[PDB]
C-alpha cells in the first residue's frame, strides 16, 4: 500500500527546502540527506530505519537534539530556524564556558533551561542564599525583523532595590537584534561576575 | 564495578530527563456528544501527570550525591554536563504542588462556563490564566534544576575510570 | 449628420444631461433615468473615473391596474413610476445647502411632473410627489421651468479678481445683485404655461408636503396659435416671462407677485401685467434676392439675461435676446448660419410714458450652435457651443465680441484657463452638453454614448513653460474660479481633477498658501485656549487628497494632514454625544480604544528619538527638515509646532478624562448588592477598556502638553520684540512663521532653546516602562508603515470610520 | 382590468381602425414626404422586420413622382380600396382650394376607368352633413366641377372608342343610400343629373337615372359683369362663367380703371363667393395682374384707389398669404409696417395739412393736394398722435365727433384697416388713460348713426377683415377689469356676426378640447368619420418623426395588409396646404 509512494511523497515534500536553503545545498541523495552549513557543520538526517531521526556533530546545538525531532517530522520540512538562531546559542555556549572559574570554587553558578523551543531562561545562583535571580529571553513582534527582549519575567514580584540597584548599570532590561546579542550577553555576565567576586 | 554502575546511572538520569520537557505542556484542546469527554480529557491529563512521582521516588532511591557533596565542598570538581561533549544523549521535597495547581483549572472553568445567565462576549475572563502558566513553569523547573545539580556530582568520582 | 438633423424645435424639450452636487443623470432613450458620479478610483488613485452605471437606475413601469399607485424606493432597486404611454423629456435640478438635494423630471406626456429626493448623496432617490392625480390633455408644460433663487445673508454676492502679479498678488472683490427670495431656506419651482396656464407647484407648508400648485390664466387661446417657446427670469423685485406664440409676434408679460400673507401660508400670485410691447419683429423682412436659402427658424429659447448690470451709478436696462436661427441645408449652401438677435426695453417720455423695445444688431458665424447656452460669471454671457465639438466662442454681454482669447498675467485675470496657459481639447461631434459647477469642465453626449467629461489640460513638458519662479502664479487663476454663486461653505470642490505631478510644487505651499491670503485663515492659535478651534474652511485639508497611492505606501508628510481629521471627528463625537443608552456606549468605548492607541504610539515615537544623534551646534538646526524627511517620520512637526495640533490633542485629553469617570460613576448604581440588564453589559466593557492604558492615565499627556506650550511663550515674546496711538500690530509675524510649518518646513531659528529634553521629558519618562509600551499591537498600521503586503491577502482589511474597528471586504 | 395604453395621441389609432373596417363598405418646414426619405436613406440598420415596412413604403409612395438594397423583402400585392380618393379630396378641399389640372390628372394608380370618383363626393356630403359642419357649400362641387368626364371622354377617345360614359355612372348611382340623398337639407340626386349630365350630352332619356360658353366676353356692348358676379352662388350648372370672368381683371389692367370700382366693391363683400374663383382658376392669374396697378399708379381718384385696395387686403387676410407676389421697393411693402415709427427725425409735418381739417373744427378739405399714396407711413402715426392728443385734454368730444364724421365713404374708409389693426396693440397694453381713450374712440365706429347704406355695407365688408385680432384685445381688457365693464358687451354683441373668416385650415377650441381622449386594454350607410384638419394639427404639436413612428407601429400590427397600406400611402402622399407656396 503506497510502498514506493511513501518515499515519493517524502522526497516531493522535502525538496521544497532545497530552494530556500541558500546555504551549501546538499552533497547527499535519497535514503539520507545533508544540508551542511559552516563558515569556510553538517546535519545527517535519516529517512529509513521508528519513522525518522536526526544526527549532529559535537558542538553548539546538541542541547536541542530532542526538541528538533518533533519540529522536523510533524510540523513541516521548513528548518530555516538554525540560520537565524545560531548566534544566540553561540552566546549561550560562550557564557557557560566563561563562567568556568567560578564553579571550581564556591563563588556561584549559572543554569540554562529552555522552557520551550523559543522561550529560554537563564538563572544565576550565589552561595549563601544571597540571591537567586532568573532572566527570561523571548522573541517579539516582527515589524521589520525579529527582536529578542531579555529581562525579568513580566508579573514576577520585582522585589525592588535589593540588587537591581547594581544591575541598573546596564538598564537591566534590554532589547536586541538577531546579529549583535553577544555583546549584551557578555555585558550582562561581566556585571554579575564583578558583583559575585566581592 | 563502580565504572559499570556510574555508566547506566548517567543513563538513568538522562532518561528521567526529557520527562520535564514532555510534561511542560498540557495540550488542553477542546476546540450530549460534546460533554462526557471533558472528563476524559482531564483523565488523560492526570494520567500524564501522575507516574512522574513514582519515578522521582525511584531516583531518590539511588540518589547518591548527598554523600559526594561533602568531598565536593572545599574544591569540588563541579564540571557541568555540556551536551556539546556527549553527542549520544540517546540509547545504546514535594511535587504534589502540580496536582494542587491543576486543581485550580476545574473551578476557574466552572466559573467561566457559569455565564449563560449573562452576555456572550463578556464571559472571556480568560484574560486570566496567565498565573497558572507561570506557577507550573516555575514549580517544574525549580526542581528540574536538581537534575543538573546532581548530574555534575555524578562524575566527581569517575573522573578517569576511577583508576587512571 | 442624420442625428444633428434630427433635432426638435417644436418645444423647449430641454437638455437630458445635468449636474449639480457632483451627480449626473441622463434619460436613456425614454424609459429610464441613469445616475453616475465622479470618483477617486480606489486603486492607484487617479481622479479620472466616471462610473459606468453601477448604481440603481429608475425605470418607467408600463404595467398598470384599475387602481394602482407609484411605489417608493425600498431596500432593493424598486423605484417604479407608472407610465401612461409617454417617455421622459426634461430633467432639472434645484439649489440646496448641504442638507438634502432635489431633482424634478417633466414628462413629454400631458405635462406630468415628478420630484425625487436625495438625503446623503447616496445615489438612491426617494419620492416627494407622485403625479397620480393629473389630467391627460394638451398642457405639455415642457415649454419652460425655473427654480426661484435662494437669498444670501448680506446685500449682494461677491466674487474675486486676482491682480498685481509681482512679489505677491493682492485680490479685490467684484459683486452683483440678487433681487427675489422665498421667505425660507426651502425653494420653489415655477413651470410656465401648459401652452395656456401658469401652474407653479410649491407651497411647502408648516407640514412637509408639497402643496397643490397655483394657476392663473395668461393669454388664453381659441385657435391654433400656441406658445411654442417661452422663457422667464427674475428682474427687479419681480418675475418676467416672455412667449413666442407660433407667429412673428413675441409678447412679454411681467408677472409681479409678493403675496404670501402671514400659520398655513397661501399665496395668490395675482398681478400679472400686460403692456410690454408685442414687437412683431421676431423676424423682419429684408426682401432682396428672395429665392435663396436664408430665413432659418428659432431653435433655442430666448433666454432672459436678468438685470445684473449695476453700472456704478445705479441699475440699468434688461435684455431679452432671441437665441440663434441655424438654417441647416437639406449651390452647396453649407450650414453656416446662426444670427443671434438682441432686444432691450427702455423707458422714454415724449408724452404719457409707454415702454418700448428696440432691436440692437445682428451677427452670424459659419457653424451650427444650439447644443447648450450657459451664462458664466453672471456678467459675461457666452460658452455658446458650436457643435463642431469646439466648445465655446464666448462673447461679452455688451457689444458681443469674442472674449478671453489673449493670454496675459500682469493684470486682472478672472478665469483659470485661456489666460495663464491652459487649453481645451476636442473630442468629437456631440448633441448635448452640461457644464460643471465651477465651469472648468463639461460632459457631452455623442451619437452613441455619454463620453467622459472633457477637461482642460496644461501643456506640461514644454521647454519654456516650466512652473518655477513667477510663472508659478498659474495657481491664483485656478483659485479665483473656485468661488461661484453661493459658495461660502467651502468644503465642496471637484476641480481637484487637475493633477500636475511632474512639477510637485502645486501639491502645497502654493494652492494652500493662496487661500490664506484669500480669505484670511488666521491659524495662529497658540496664544489663548483650545475652545473655538472649529473653523469651517481651516478644516479644508486637501493635502490628504494628494495621497499619491491607495493600499500602497502613503506619501509621507501628506499624512500629517491625515492624523488630524481623525482626532478631530472621532474626538468631537464624544462632546456631540440621556441618549439611546444600550447602543452608543459601546461605540464610545471603541473610540476611546483608538484614542489610547494613538497616545501609546506618540509616547513610543518620542522615545527612540530622545536618544538619537541630534546635534545643535548653532550652525546645524538647518538639517532639521531634511533629516526628518529622510526617515519619513512626522512625530515632531505634529506634537511641537503648527500651534494647533498641540491644542487639538490638548482638548482630546481633557475629553478622555471626562469619559473615564462615567464608568466609576455608574457602576456604583449598577452593583450595590438577575439576568442581563443589557446596559451594564456595556458599562462593564467601558470600565474594562478604561484601565488597559499602559500607565498613560491621560493625566500626564496634558501636563507635558501645557509645559511646552507655556515654554514657547518665553521665546515668542522675547524674539519678536523690536524697537501715542501707535498701532505696531506685529502679529503677522507670529502668523507667518507659525503658518509655514503646516506645509512641512523647518523651525524658526530660535526654537532650539525651547527643546529641553532634560526638563519637560524626564518627568513623563518615569510614568511608563522601558519595555512595556514598546511591544504592542498598534493596529494604526493602516497609515504609517512600508514593509508588508500581508494586509492585501484576501479582501483586504479596512478600518471603520464611525465605530473605528476592523473590517474585511470579501 | 381597465388600464390606459395610449392617451392624447390615440386618436390616429382609434381612427385607422374605423377606416380599415369601413373599407368593406355597404355595411418653410418639411413634412412626411421629406421625413420618410430620411428614415429610408438612413436605413434602420440592425433591422429585425422593421426594414421591410420602410422600404416597401418608400417604394409604394412613388405614385406622386414619375410625372435594390434590401430586395424589398417580399412581393406583397396591392388593392384599390374605396378610401383613397376620399382622403385625397378631403385633404385637398380643406383650405385654399388647390385642385388644379395636371397635378390631379397625372394621379394614376387606376389606369382604365374612373368610376371610383363619382361617389367619393356623395360620401363627403354624407360625412359632413351629420357631425354638423354646415358652415359647407364650398364642398358642393358635385354639380359644377364635373367637367372631368367631358374632358376625359376625348383624352381616351383619341385611341380607344369604347368608353360609353352614358352607361358608366348609372351603375354607380345605384350604390348610395336612398334615405339621406333622396330621389325627388339634401335633394342632390334630382339636380346632379338632368342638370349637369345634359350640359355635355352624357345622359338621354334619363328617366330611371342654355349651354353658355367661354365666349360670353363682349363686355363692351353691355356690362352684365355685375350680374355674372352675382350668379356665382347658384348651382344648376355652368359656373364656367368664371374663366370667362377672370379675363376682365386683365383687360381693365391693360387699360384704364374707373370701370372696376363697382366690381371691386361687389367682390369685397360676400367672402363665401371667393373660393369659387380659386376652384376653377390658378391663384397667380388674379394677384399678379392686380398688384401691378397700385405700384404703378381730384376727388374720385382717391375712391378708385381705395376701392381697388379693398380687395388685396381681403385676399391676403382670409387665406393668410405672404409676400410671395412681387419678389421676382413698392407700395405693396406696407404689410411690414404696423408700428408707429418715430417723431422729429424727418417727418416734421411733411404732409400734415390733414389733422388741420380732418380733426379740427374749422372746415372742409378741398385744397389738400397730396398723392393718394399716403395710406402707408401715415395711418398708424396719425392715429397714435390722435390718441395721445385725446388722452390729455386737447380735443373735446365735439371736435372729436366732427372729425370722426369725415371717415365714411369719402375714400378714407378703406384706410381704417391698418389704422385699427395697429390700434389693437394699444388696447392689449396696460395703462388706464390710453385704454379708456381707445374705448372712447371706438364707440362711433362700430355702432354708427345709420347713414349712407352704401358706406354701411362698405363698413360691414371692412369689419370681417379685422374682426379676428380686434375682439381678442377686448376680451383681454374685459378679463383685466372684470368688475365694471358696462361698455364692453355692448360692443362684443355687435362685432360678433362678422366673425366668419380665416379659411386657413386649422382646428379650434371645441375640437382641440374634445379629442384628447383615452384607450383601455380590456353603421346606417354613412361613411367612417375623418377630417384632414386632424393630421396636420397633430403633425404640428407632436413631432413629425414621432407621428411617423406611431403610424409605422400601428401598420406593423394592424391585420389585413393590402388594405392597411392604401390608407397610409394615400394619407402621406396627400397635398399639404400649410407648407405649400404658390409660384409662376
Amino acid at each position: 500500500l503506497g510502498i514506493r509512494v511513501r518515499q515519493l511523497q517524502r522526497l516531493l515534500d522535502f525538496l521544497e527546502g532545497l530552494r530556500r536553503v541558500g546555504d551549501d545545498a546538499v552533497p547527499e541523495r535519497v535514503t539520507l540527506r545533508e544540508i551542511v552549513f559552516s563558515y569556510g557543520w553538517r546535519v545527517r538526517l535519516d529517512l529509513t530505519k521508528g519513522v525518522v531521526l536526526e544526527k549532529g556533530n559535537p558542538h553548539l546545538r546538541v542541547i536541542n537534539r530532542l526538541e528538533d525531532l518533533v519540529n522536523s517530522q510533524k510540523f513541516y520540512s521548513l528548518a530555516t530556524y538554525l540560520t537565524l538562531s545560531l548566534p544566540l546559542f553561540r552566546a549561550f555556549q560562550q557564557l557557560e564556558n566563561a563562567w568556568q572559574t567560578a564553579q571550581e570554587n564556591g563563588r556561584g553558578s549559572c543554569f540554562i533551561l529552555h522552557l520551550s523551543l523559543d522561550k529560554h531562561t537563564i538563572r544565576f545562583v550565589l552561595p549563601g542564599h544571597q540571591r537567586q535571580i532568573s532572566l527570561l529571553i523571548q522573541p517579539h513582534e516582527k515589524e521589520g525583523k525579529l527582536v529578542w527582549e531579555v529581562g525579568r519575567p513580566r508579573h514576577d514580584p520585582e522585589l525592588l532595590n535589593e540588587n537591581c540597584e547594581f544591575n541598573r548599570v546596564l538598564k537591566e532590561r534590554v532589547w536586541t537584534i538577531s546579529g549583535s546579542g553577544f555583546k549584551g550577553l557578555v555585558t550582562g555576565a561581566a556585571a554579575e561576575p564583578d558583583e559575585g567576586i566581592e | 564495578q563502580r565504572c559499570a554502575v556510574a555508566a547506566l546511572n548517567l543513563e538513568k538520569q538522562i532518561f528521567q530527563n526529557a520527562q520535564d520537557k514532555a510534561s511542560y505542556d498540557q495540550a488542553m484542546a477542546k476546540k450530549n456528544g460534546p460533554a462526557l469527554q471533558n472528563q476524559v480529557i482531564t483523565d488523560a491529563q492526570r494520567q500524564a501527570q501522575i507516574q512522574q512521582q513514582i519515578q522521582l521516588a525511584q531516583a531518590q532511591q539511588r540518589q547518591q550525591q548527598q554523600l559526594m557533596l561533602n568531598r565536593m565542598a572545599a574544591q569540588g570538581l563541579t564540571q557541568p554536563p555540556q551536551p556539546a561533549f556527549q553527542p549520544m544523549q540517546n540509547p545504546g521535597m514535594r511535587r504534589v504542588n502540580s496536582t494542587t495547581e491543576n486543581s485550580k483549572m476545574q473551578i476557574r472553568q466552572l466559573m467561566q462556563q457559569r455565564l449563560t445567565p449573562a452576555q456572550i462576549s463578556e464571559a472571556n475572563a480568560s484574560g486570566k490564566d496567565l498565573v497558572y502558566l507561570y506557577f507550573q513553569n516555575q514549580v517544574v523547573q525549580v526542581f528540574r534544576a536538581t537534575m543538573l545539580q546532581a548530574q555534575e556530582k555524578a562524575q566527581q568520582v569517575a573522573q578517569v575510570q576511577q583508576a587512571l | 449628420r442624420r442625428i444633428a438633423e434630427l433635432r426638435a424645435r417644436g418645444c423647449c424639450q430641454g437638455i437630458a444631461w445635468s449636474r449639480q452636487g457632483t451627480i449626473a443623470s441622463i434619460s436613456a432613450d425614454g424609459m429610464s433615468i441613469e445616475l453616475r458620479f465622479l470618483r477617486t478610483n480606489p486603486e492607484n488613485g487617479d481622479w479620472e473615473l466616471t462610473d459606468a452605471a453601477l448604481s440603481l437606475s429608475v425605470a418607467l413601469v408600463p404595467a398598470s391596474s384599475p387602481s394602482a399607485t407609484s411605489s417608493s424606493g425600498s431596500g432593493t432597486s424598486n423605484t417604479t413610476v407608472i407610465s401612461a404611454g409617454a417617455p421622459f423629456v426634461h430633467l432639472a435640478w434645484a439649489p440646496s445647502v448641504h442638507t438634502s438635494s432635489f431633482e424634478l423630471a417633466a414628462i413629454d406626456a400631458p405635462g406630468r411632473i415628478t420630484i425625487f429626493l436625495f438625503t446623503q448623496n447616496i445615489n438612491k432617490p426617494y419620492l416627494s410627489r407622485k403625479w397620480d392625480t393629473d389630467p391627460v390633455d394638451d398642457l405639455h408644460a415642457v415649454v419652460g421651468c425655473y427654480w426661484l433663487p435662494l437669498p444670501f445673508n448680506v446685500s449682494y454676492v461677491a466674487n474675486w479678481v486676482q491682480t498685481d502679479y509681482r512679489y505677491e498678488p493682492i485680490l479685490s472683490p467684484a459683486w452683483g445683485p440678487i433681487h427675489p427670495n422665498h421667505t425660507k431656506s426651502a425653494l420653489v419651482c415655477v413651470t410656465t404655461n401648459g401652452l395656456l396656464k401658469m401652474l407653479f407647484p410649491q407651497n411647502n407648508n408648516r407640514i412637509e408636503e408639497t402643496s397643490i400648485e397655483l394657476e392663473s390664466v395668461t393669454a388664453s387661446d381659441d385657435l391654433i396659435t400656441h406658445a411654442a417657446i417661452g422663457a422667464d427670469r427674475n428682474t427687479l423685485l419681480i418675475a418676467l416671462a416672455m412667449g413666442s406664440k407660433q407667429l412673428r409676434v413675441v409678447r412679454v408679460g411681467i408677472q409681479w407677485w409678493l403675496p404670501q400673507v402671514d400659520t398655513t401660508l397661501l399665496d395668490p400670485e395675482q398681478q400679472q401685467s400686460d403692456g410690454d410691447a408685442p414687437i412683431a419683429q421676431l423676424t423682419h423682412l429684408e426682401i432682396l434676392p428672395s429665392p435663396l436659402g436664408e430665413t432659418p427658424q428659432t431653435v433655442l429659447p430666448p433666454v432672459i439675461l436678468a438685470v445684473r448690470s449695476y453700472l456704478p451709478q445705479e441699475g440699468s436696462l434688461y435684455a431679452a435676446h432671441q437665441e440663434p436661427f441655424t438654417v441647416i441645408d437639406r449651390t452647396d449652401q453649407p450650414k453656416a448660419f446662426h444670427p443671434a438677435f438682441e432686444q432691450l426695453g427702455a423707458k422714454n417720455s415724449a408724452s404719457s410714458q409707454p415702454s418700448a423695445m428696440q432691436t440692437l444688431r445682428k451677427l452670424d458665424p459659419v457653424v451650427i450652435p444650439g447644443k447648450v447656452v450657459v451664462t458664466v460669471n453672471t456678467l459675461q454671457f457666452g460658452r455658446v457651443v458650436c457643435f463642431g465639438f469646439s466648445d465655446g466662442t464666448l462673447q461679452y454681454r455688451d457689444r458681443f465680441t469674442m472674449n478671453e482669447v489673449y493670454t496675459e498675467q500682469a493684470t486682472t485675470n478672472i478665469t483659470s484657463p485661456l489666460q495663464v496657459g491652459f487649453q481645451w481639447e476636442t473630442e468629437g461631434p456631440c448633441l448635448q452638453m452640461a457644464f460643471a459647477p465651477t465651469n472648468c469642465s463639461f460632459v457631452q453626449v455623442s451619437e452613441d454614448g455619454s463620453v467622459k467629461w472633457v477637461k482642460l489640460r496644461y501643456p506640461v513638458d514644454d521647454p519654456n513653460m516650466t512652473l518655477q519662479g513667477p510663472k508659478l502664479k498659474a495657481v491664483a487663476a485656478s483659485l479665483a474660479v473656485a468661488s461661484v454663486g453661493a459658495n461660502i461653505a467651502g468644503p465642496n470642490i471637484h476641480n481637484h481633477c487637475d493633477d500636475v505631478m511632474a512639477i510637485a510644487r502645486p501639491l502645497a505651499k502654493k494652492f494652500k498658501d493662496f487661500p490664506t491670503a484669500w480669505v484670511r485663515e488666521f491659524v495662529t492659535m497658540f496664544k489663548i485656549t483650545v475652545d473655538y478651534s472649529e473653523e469651517a474652511h481651516h478644516d479644508q485639508l486637501m493635502r490628504n487628497s494628494l495621497l499619491q497611492f491607495c493600499l500602497s505606501i502613503l506619501n509621507h508628510f501628506g499624512f500629517n494632514g491625515d492624523f488630524q481629521p481623525r482626532t478631530f471627528s472621532g474626538k468631537f463625537a464624544n462632546l456631540a454625544l440621556p441618549l439611546d443608552e444600550p447602543e452608543v456606549v459601546d461605540a464610545l468605548a471603541s473610540c476611546a480604544k483608538w484614542g489610547f492607541d494613538l497616545l501609546a504610539w506618540l509616547t513610543d515615537r518620542l522615545l527612540a528619538l530622545s536618544t538619537d544623534q541630534t546635534i545643535k551646534a548653532m550652525l546645524a538646526d538647518q538639517k532639521r527638515f531634511p533629516d526628518l524627511a529622510r526617515y519619513l517620520h512626522s512625530k515632531n512637526d505634529v506634537s511641537l509646532h503648527l500651534l494647533l495640533c498641540s491644542s487639538t490633542r490638548g482638548l482630546l485629553s481633557a475629553v478622555c478624562r471626562r469619559l473615564q469617570v462615567v464608568e466609576s460613576l455608574a457602576h456604583r448604581a449598577t452593583v450595590y448588592y438577575v439576568t442581563a440588564s443589557l446596559v451594564k453589559a456595556s458599562d462593564f466593557d467601558k470600565l474594562l477598556t478604561a484601565l488597559s492604558r499602559d500607565i498613560q492615565t491621560a493625566y500626564i499627556q496634558t501636563f507635558s502638553g501645557v509645559a511646552t506650550q507655556i515654554r514657547q511663550h518665553a521665546s515668542g515674546s522675547g524674539g519678536q520684540p523690536l524697537t501715542i496711538k501707535k498701532a505696531q500690530s506685529h502679529v503677522e509675524l507670529d502668523m507667518l512663521l507659525g503658518q509655514n510649518p503646516p506645509p512641512g518646513f523647518r523651525e524658526v531659528l530660535a526654537c532650539f532653546f525651547g527643546n529641553i529634553f532634560p526638563a519637560f521629558r524626564a518627568t513623563v519618562d518615569p510614568r511608563s516602562v522601558f519595555f512595556a509600551d514598546w511591544s504592542l499591537l498598534e493596529e494604526i498600521v493602516a497609515e504609517d508603515e512600508r514593509t508588508l503586503k500581508r494586509r492585501r491577502e484576501g479582501g483586504g482589511r479596512y478600518v471603520d470610520v464611525f465605530k473605528r474597528v476592523e473590517l474585511c471586504g470579501r | 382590468r381597465p388600464t390606459p395604453s395610449n392617451r392624447e395621441c390615440v386618436d390616429q389609432r382609434t381612427l385607422q381602425y374605423l377606416q380599415v373596417l369601413q373599407k368593406q363598405g355597404r355595411i418653410f418646414v418639411l413634412f412626411y414626404f421629406a421625413f420618410c426619405e430620411n428614415q429610408i436613406v438612413n436605413e434602420t440598420l440592425s433591422q429585425p422586420v422593421c426594414k421591410d415596412i420602410c422600404r416597401k413604403l418608400l417604394d409604394s409612395l412613388d405614385a406622386f413622382l414619375p410625372t435594390l438594397e434590401s430586395f424589398q423583402v417580399p412581393e406583397l400585392p396591392v388593392v384599390n380600396t374605396r378610401a383613397g380618393l376620399y382622403i385625397y379630396l378631403g385633404a385637398a378641399l380643406v383650405g385654399r382650394p388647390m385642385i388644379d389640372d395636371e397635378a390631379l390628372f397625372s394621379y394614376l394608380h387606376n389606369r382604365y376607368q374612373g368610376d371610383l370618383q363619382a361617389m367619393a363626393v356623395h360620401l363627403i356630403l354624407a360625412s359632413f352633413d351629420l357631425l354638423a359642419n354646415a358652415v359647407n357649400e364650398g364642398a358642393k362641387t358635385g354639380h359644377l366641377l364635373k367637367s372631368f368626364l367631358i374632358n376625359k371622354v376625348p383624352l381616351i377617345l383619341v385611341q380607344l372608342v369604347a368608353y360609353a360614359a352614358t352607361t358608366m355612372y348609372p351603375f354607380n348611382a345605384e350604390m348610395c343610400i336612398t334615405e339621406a340623398l333622396n330621389q325627388v337639407n339634401d335633394s342632390v340626386r334630382q339636380d346632379f343629373c338632368f342638370a349637369c349630365q345634359l350640359h355635355g350630352l352624357l345622359s338621354q332619356a334619363a328617366i330611371e337615372t342654355g349651354d353658355i360658353t367661354y365666349q360670353s366676353l363682349p363686355p363692351e356692348g353691355r356690362y352684365v359683369k355685375e350680374q355674372l358676379v352675382q350668379a356665382c352662388l347658384q348651382e344648376p350648372d355652368r359656373t364656367l362663367k368664371l374663366i370667362g370672368e377672370l379675363d376682365n381683371m386683365n383687360g381693365n389692367v391693360g387699360a384704364a380703371a374707373q370701370a372696376i370700382v363697382e366690381i371691386c366693391r361687389d367682390l369685397a363683400s360676400k367672402p363665401l363667393s371667393l373660393d369659387v374663383l380659386l376652384l376653377f382658376d390658378k391663384p397667380h392669374k388674379i394677384l399678379h395682374p392686380l398688384c401691378e396697378l397700385l405700384d404703378n399708379w381730384y376727388q374720385p381718384v382717391y375712391e378708385e384707389f381705395g376701392s381697388v385696395l379693398l380687395l388685396l387686403l381681403a385676399f391676403v387676410y382670409r387665406y393668410n398669404l405672404s409676400t410671395a407676389d412681387l419678389g421676382i421697393g413698392v407700395d405693396r411693402c406696407q404689410p411690414l409696417e404696423q408700428l408707429s415709427e418715430q417723431e422729429k427725425s424727418h417727418l416734421g409735418g411733411w404732409i400734415h395739412g390733414l389733422f388741420d381739417t380732418e380733426a379740427g373744427g374749422l372746415g372742409d378739405e378741398l385744397m389738400s393736394s397730396c398723392p393718394p399714396q399716403d395710406f402707408y407711413l401715415l395711418a398708424p402715426t396719425l392715429f397714435h398722435q390722435i390718441v395721445n392728443a385725446l388722452s390729455a385734454g386737447y380735443l373735446t368730444d365735439e371736435m372729436l365727433k366732427g372729425g370722426l364724421e369725415y371717415l365714411v365713404d369719402v375714400l378714407l374708409l378703406p384706410a381704417l384697416v391698418p389704422a385699427l389693426l395697429y390700434l389693437s396693440n394699444l388696447l392689449w397694453a396696460d395703462n388706464q388713460p390710453i385704454q379708456n381713450a381707445v374705448i372712447k374712440i371706438l364707440q362711433p365706429i362700430l355702432k354708427p348713426t345709420s347713414i349712407s347704406n352704401e358706406a354701411s355695407t362698405m363698413l360691414s365688408s371692412v369689419l370681417n377683415i379685422v374682426a379676428k385680432p380686434l375682439e381678442h384685445a377686448l376680451k383681454s381688457y374685459q378679463r383685466q377689469d372684470p368688475e365694471c365693464q358696462k361698455i364692453e358687451p355692448l360692443l362684443l354683441a355687435i362685432a360678433d356676426n362678422l366673425a366668419v373668416s380665416r379659411r386657413t385650415g386649422g382646428a379650434d377650441h371645441t375640437e382641440l378640447e374634445s379629442w384628447c381622449s383615452a384607450q383601455i386594454t380590456n353603421m346606417n350607410g354613412m361613411p367612417a368619420p375623418y377630417t384632414h384638419r386632424q393630421t396636420l394639427a397633430a403633425q404640428q404639436i407632436l413631432g413629425p418623426h414621432r407621428l411617423l413612428g406611431i403610424i409605422l407601429d400601428e401598420l406593423k400590427s394592424s391585420p389585413e395588409p393590402g388594405i392597411a397600406y392604401d390608407v397610409v400611402t394615400t394619407m402621406i402622399c396627400a397635398p399639404d396646404v400649410r407648407n405649400s407656396t404658390i409660384s409662376s
